[PDB]
């Protein structure tokens, strides 16, 4: 009812009447919760980016992080910190580069760590989560680089240091199961298992080849780290999950996201991030309209949640906007983030019913990943 | 009522009678023809006073009494500043726990005690009746009471419209009566808007009711030793003043060297200026902030002695945030800031601005 | 939404531009980027220089002096833009001006311009407005 | 206007539309809007010597081309005629098809950040 | 009426056709010229922006420069090299400021000088153009600062080093007249000519006050280095010249912009740079409208045209847009630039009969400040 | 007469006449069972080839003439970049300038001089047959006008589709006759989007009529010493082959180690590799640019020796903005663009292929 302008109109007011004092200064967000959500704005490739630290029931923005070009945001998922890989230059986008983590108290938001990236390692790509990772502990940040060769960085949080870098084949993303262990998706269709010390060549085990090279796995994979849930859509809305919670690959049943009828009348994926797990739920969420097959990147209208299981379908809402990426608060009753680009606002949704609940709006130029912490 | 008391209190603010040789009152120190603060020349010039003796003078600028009244009592406040009291290091609570010091003080009043307090107020028939209507018969015969009583009176007399009329060129200004002149309004602007509010107002934000130009905080500005005043008191070459520190109780260190901020009512009239006195000329007291903000050679130079300001008697805890504001203030600015303190100038103290 | 048009100011909403201490704010309210109408949000540093405005009050008919302040070190908020020119000098009276970043004082020499806080310093009073 | 999720239809007629055939997997800003042209970088940024391709149909001639686009780097985002199309793109996985990547490498003065793409003909398609 | 793009599928299809091989390649901007003009993007004080290199002639962006936050452009009257005053910080807007000078050759865009400016003593404030200012001789950049006095830096672009900070006194802006000397605005109404050696005080002379304390002059007077005029509307549309000519400051007669009638209906000057001022023609134009008199930074709608000389109106146009800037090209028949801060886009008009002739949009985030060389 | 004039050439092709001790045809070192290299070992292996004196080594390596009619004459374009000519080094404008030289090198077929050619021709009765009706009577009997002849024979012969048929399954699949194989297509859309397409492409853009895979400019790509085949030609171990700058008329010092970009076409047939034989397995070539980009120690080792690939031999003018292209090959696109090479293979050398495979 009463926006949170108006409610601050009032307070205020009430302030001046009352001869009420208080001190200008620096405020501390609110403690990270499970309604806390992080918006990064890779802001169509500039050399400068902004991540937006929302509070999800209020729909209010609590903080703000800036960046450098195509940083890679983590949260960790017990709320401690956050950090970011970074990348800056001498003269705005032009002379010497330098890459370097920063990691953030979410209080105060100011960097605890500035840790310097021999090398300019860093991959320089629009923004996938999964490119940059921290290992379930939050002690180590593990980085993927695409050139000379593709290879993963990894970054001592807790000393403050980055360590080396890994060879590993010709392999992408990064979801790690453990302190020193991470999985890869492989050109050849399998996952890399990589497993990791100080020194010596890593351990890299491949998966069984678990789709055919024709049918094409999409850049923003869900991966619940406390599930070990690897959640994978193809292009066609099929998808596969990987349970890695065992510390190996064990392969489920892939399931439709679309009915074979959808399917015909040219229902498919497509945005950014099309995909969410819900770990608790067991959930997951795909952005869906109709779309020609080689339209997979623009923003979709539609929410397909399906349950993991049995692939049954439970809901398909129609959101209202053109939404390029979601993501579901955690927590029970979670909400849906429905994130437009187009729009610059994420849309706070109802996650059971699919109601638009709230949004927040003005998230910098071209707002694309949404982060939640797992807290529960 | 309070009434009888405040007239009680304005019978011995004028009585010699409570000096150890009958030769100085409370009104020789703060003269209220100098808006209650000292007109003799001393060793030190203006800026230490001399006790009951003749001889001893003290280390510190006796501060004016005008609106001493407003500042709350001492206390610690929510985010760890100390506020309020009474004297330059707030060592006293309040008004009343302040009153009974300087009559007992060797190097001021000089009273043996409490009780040759009471035998001098015994002496006089009109004490006998006054105090004995407020706090009943006897009181005079007992050293605690009378000298209590007496701190009591003097500071419901300083709690009086007297010593705070807000009558001043920048009240009546406030109540719409009046315009600042142009000179005067950039000054007002300027003092608002530079570092100055930080300290020297009431509140962070909001309109204070009864604004006397002071926040009650203790500050470090960092001020040199005053050479003269010093050598007067007699406290040593080696001497520190320790500020707020000195307040039995305090043992943060953080607090060594901070002093109260001073109202700035009046100040146009009570130089020399700072703790110390250190400083004859308004315009000096204004220019040393700028050691802290300005680039130009001038800046680290007092023109009142043409040599660089001094060392700071205590070189830590400085108030660097407030003081290192990143701006200097040109001499049209400081124009401005003298033409606009000197509207906090009492109505009956106007004809001393010549 | 005309934008030649004398600013009306209301009391209702601290995040619209024509919230009635905005009436010389130039930039972004604070309110928007995590700060409050007069605090800073996290990561920020508060400047201790001002420019100040005269701002009528439309609910208790009172003109307040507004000093803002800016929050300094992050990039421009982006988020509820304004400006308003009430009283509004030209820079060589600065006191008035507001095309100037004011963040001296701020901690960590913080310079760059994120988001302006509207707290209010006193009433008066000025011979422009 | 124009349905985003519609199959795309190639002209050639404007290349500085987002339906210019050549653009038919293009990522990012139009050489030609900040200084370049079609195929060449726009002053003061640097060309990159890697690309992705894609077989674009180009309806002047009935016959598909590959279009091997190249960056034009160490400047900011040109932020003129924003385009992204997809056609026959592939995921990360596979990156000669792959175009969110930045494909500055080879640039000189190791310029890496993305200003604009240009869309020459390398080939025809098989 | 064909337009660049299409006129640009034509020769790359006729280029296909007959089997034409080209190298690709990075382009050389087209001759610095008259109809060349820049617009500045301080992008609503964003920590980077944007310099766009426009051929006027042709509605077409030829290149760009990067800049800092708030960076003061300034272009060589000769054509022979741009420059600007840039501020940097290590961490996008945190951390270690850098201050500094790139000067660029024009028409490869690249930096030729890079010149640290110490203790970072650039004046942060909305691009005012006469807060750094080239001599007339290219051979010095004179830039403002406010902190923690008003002082002027003096940066030499021959030895590529800088010298020194001058002391002034409480005075604005920077409008050089010879290799060694230039006049600021001061508050007390007066302007100041400062004269500097290389050693010392520079020896500073006041003229007479010229203006009253309630007749405020805006932050964007015209100002033509090689005319040595001084254009300087106040608020009220009121017209300050000063002859700068001769070496010192004659005054000329005070000019109205608007009838005193148009005045009584709310017709003021209003945006950004409000001003031009052409030199061959001897011409002043004027950005305004009707507004309220403290809405003096919005839009306006409408330019109008008088004779530096007499004050006589010449013409007064509806520009069709919301605008915030003008500016005219120094040649014949010059064009007339109208930069809207709203649109992102710069207007290109006939300056004679004030139509539209081309426009080019897509001017970064909040584009404010239009320069031309003056090269004739 | 474009018939008879060419097939004159195809006489003299075979023709060991024309070498000083009858030993040796053009033939003999561009042999046409091996796509016109030179099968024949020496004591370089096949680094190089021995002259018609049995002894005398070069210190190149022999060059297909397929495809080599493709070849613009000699030119300096208006980059400032030269393009184009035959020899390894481009000293020769164009294949008729060329024909003549391995006639009188003295390490080749070594014949003294233009008038003894001149007196083998005129020994053989079809020769004084078919020389007279293209170019008069007595041609034979004028030294200058026999030489000058038999090398525009020998040009129009290497012009024949017999040197440039266009059958590779290569060309198959751009007619679309065929396809590639999956391992194939990877290769070609490597060679596209990697660096190879700027030095192994006709065009910068576009798309050629008769694609080479060549562009023929020059690029010293850093090569070492081949040491046995410079010992085994005896130009001495201070010896530096300047490439380019050996070209007479050429003077510039940024010339110098560059060498024509060869066509790739029947690379796969027509090892060892690079213009002094040194590498002996496709792979190794294309392993070779790996030095410029990868990280890994491996890529510094030349995989036939296990020792570094070696100083360049001229250790300026590299083109390091082509070569360093911040990108390293991983194996699985090393036999991509193996598999790619191969279908450039000429029909007729297809057979050639299952020993390479
Ligand atoms: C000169 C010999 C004095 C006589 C007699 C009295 N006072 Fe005083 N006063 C004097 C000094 C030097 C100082 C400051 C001393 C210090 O250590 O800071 C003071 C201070 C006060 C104050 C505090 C005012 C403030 O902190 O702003 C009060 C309330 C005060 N004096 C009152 C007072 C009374 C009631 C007196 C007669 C009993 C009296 N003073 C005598 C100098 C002298
Ligand atoms: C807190 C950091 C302060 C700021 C900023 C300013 N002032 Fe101040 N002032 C302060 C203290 C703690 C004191 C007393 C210091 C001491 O140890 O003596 C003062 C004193 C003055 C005086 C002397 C008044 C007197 O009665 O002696 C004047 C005239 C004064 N201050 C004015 C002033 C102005 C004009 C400022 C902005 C330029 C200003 N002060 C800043 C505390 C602080
Ligand atoms: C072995 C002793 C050879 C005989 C007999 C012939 N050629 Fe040759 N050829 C040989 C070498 C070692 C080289 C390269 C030498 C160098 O300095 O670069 C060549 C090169 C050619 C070329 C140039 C091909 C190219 O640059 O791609 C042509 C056109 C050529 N050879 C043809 C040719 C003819 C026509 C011959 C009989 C007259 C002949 N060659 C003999 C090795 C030997
Ligand atoms: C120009 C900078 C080049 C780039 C990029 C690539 N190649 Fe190349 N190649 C080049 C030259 C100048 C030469 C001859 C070098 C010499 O001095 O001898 C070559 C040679 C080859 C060969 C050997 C062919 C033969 O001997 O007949 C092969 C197989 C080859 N090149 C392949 C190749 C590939 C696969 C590339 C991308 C990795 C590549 N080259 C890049 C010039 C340049
Ligand atoms: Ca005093
Ligand atoms: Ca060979
Ligand atoms: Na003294
Ligand atoms: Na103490
Ligand atoms: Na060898
Ligand atoms: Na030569």
């Amino acid at each position: 009812q009463e926006t949170q302008g108006q409610a601050a109109a009032r307070a205020a007011a009430a302030d001046l009447a009352a001869g009420q004092d208080d001190e200008p200064r620096i405020l501390e967000a609110p403690a990270p919760d499970a309604r806390r959500v992080y918006v990064n704005d890779p802001a169509h490739f500039a050399a400068v980016t902004q991540q937006f630290v929302i509070d999800g029931e209020a729909g209010r923005v609590i903080g703000m992080i800036d960046g450098g070009f195509l940083p890679n945001p983590v949260v960790a998922d017990d709320g401690s910190f956050i950090a970011h890989a970074s990348t800056v230059f001498s003269r705005i986008a032009r002379g010497e580069r330098t890459d370097y983590v920063e990691v953030f108290d979410p209080v105060t938001l100011l960097p605890t760590a500035d840790i310097e990236l021999p090398d300019a390692p860093r991959f320089l790509v629009g923004t996938y989560p999964w490119m940059t990772s921290l290992t379930p502990d939050g002690k180590t940040l593990l980085f993927y680089q695409f050139s000379p060769a593709p290879a993963v960085g990894v970054v001592d949080l807790e000393g403050k240091a980055f360590k080396r870098m890994l060879d590993v084949p010709d392999c992408y993303h990064i979801f790690p199961t453990a302190p020193d262990t991470f999985f890869m998706h492989c050109r050849d269709g399998s996952l890399a298992k990589v497993a990791f010390g100080t020194e010596g060549t890593p351990e890299i085990t491949h998966t069984e080849v678990f789709h055919p090279e024709d049918e094409f796995l999409i850049n923003h994979p869900a991966y619940s780290q406390k599930a070990g849930r690897l959640v994978w859509p193809t292009y066609t809305g099929k998808i596969h999950q990987i349970d890695l919670s065992s510390g190996d690959a064990k392969f489920l049943p892939a399931v439709e996201a679309l009915t074979e009828a959808e399917r015909a009348d040219g229902w498919r994926p497509g945005g950014w991030q099309q995909v969410a797990y819900h770990r608790a739920l067991d959930r997951i969420y795909l952005l869906v309209d109709q779309r020609d097959e080689w339209r997979h990147k623009t923003a979709s209208r539609f929410v397909v949640v399906l349950d993991a299981k049995t692939g049954e379908r439970l809901a398909k809402f129609e959101m209202g906007h053109e939404i390029d990426s979601i993501n579901v608060s955690q927590d029970e009753k979670p909400l849906l983030y429905a994130l437009s680009t187009g729009d610059k606002t994420l849309y706070i949704h109802d996650a059971e019913s699919g109601e638009e609940l709230r949004s927040v709006n003005q998230l910098g130029h071209g707002p694309q990943v949404i982060t939640t912490a797992d807290m529960g | 009522a309070d009434d009888a008391l405040a007239a009680l209190g304005a019978q011995l603010f004028v009585d010699p009678a409570l000096s150890r040789n009958a030769t100085q009152s409370c009104a020789t120190c703060h003269d209220p023809a100098r808006a209650f603060t000292d007109p003799r020349e001393g060793k030190a010039g203006l800026a230490v006073s001399v006790g009951d003796d003749g001889q001893s003078h003290g280390d510190r600028n006796t501060p004016t009494l005008g609106y001493a009244a407003l500042v709350p009592a001492f206390h610690r406040d929510a985010n760890g500043k100390y506020k309020g009291g009474q004297f330059w290091d707030g060592r006293a609570d309040d008004l009343k726990q302040q009153a009974g010091q300087p009559m007992l003080n060797p190097v001021e009043m000089a009273m043996p005690d409490r009780a040759a307090v009471a035998a001098r107020l015994r002496d006089d028939p009109a004490y006998r009746t006054g105090f004995e209507a407020l706090f009943g018969k006897g009181v005079l015969d007992d050293p605690e009471r009378a000298f209590d009583a007496a701190a009591e009176a003097l500071a419901a007399y300083q709690a009086t419209g007297e010593f705070s009329p807000f009558d001043s060129k920048y009240d009546r200004v406030m109540r719409g009566e009046e315009k600042f002149t142009p000179l005067e309004e950039f000054g007002y602007t300027v003092f608002i808007t530079w570092n100055c509010r930080l300290c020297h107002m009431q509140r962070k934000q909001g309109v204070a009711e009864r604004e006397t130009f002071t926040n009650f905080e203790y500050h470090n500005i960092g001020l040199p030793v005053n050479e003269t005043a010093r050598e007067a008191s007699g406290l040593g070459a080696d001497h520190v003043d320790h500020g707020l520190l000195a307040r039995p109780g305090i043992e943060d260190p953080a607090q060594s060297g901070r002093f109260k901020v001073p109202s700035l009512r009046n100040v146009a009239v009570t130089g020399p200026y700072m703790h110390n006195g250190v400083f004859t000329d308004l315009r000096t007291a204004i220019l040393f902030y700028n050691k802290y903000t300005s680039r130009r050679p001038e800046a680290k130079i007092n023109p009142e002695t043409g040599a660089p300001w001094g060392e700071p008697e205590v070189a830590r805890n400085l108030s660097l945030a407030e003081l290192q504001s990143g701006l200097m203030l040109d001499d049209g600015r400081v124009d401005a800031l003298v033409a606009f303190l000197e509207t906090l100038t009492d109505r009956r103290y106007e004809p001393l601005l010549e | 939404t005309d934008p030649r048009a004398k600013w009306v100011p209301q009391d209702n909403d601290i995040q619209a531009c024509d919230y009635w201490r905005h009436c010389s704010i130039d930039g972004n309210i604070c309110d928007c980027s995590g700060g409050s109408l007069t605090n800073c949000p996290p990561g920020t540093k508060l400047a201790t220089a001002s420019w100040v405005a005269s701002c009528y009050n439309p609910t208790d008919g009172q003109s307040y002096l507004i000093a803002y302040r800016d929050c300094c070190g992050y990039n421009v908020s982006g988020r509820c833009p304004c400006l308003n020119t009430e009283g509004e000098l030209p820079v060589y009276r600065p006191e008035f001006a507001n095309d100037i970043i004011w963040c001296f004082g701020a901690e960590d020499d913080a310079m760059t311009y994120h988001c302006t806080i509207s707290p209010i310093v006193g009433k008066a009073s000025h011979h422009h407005h």
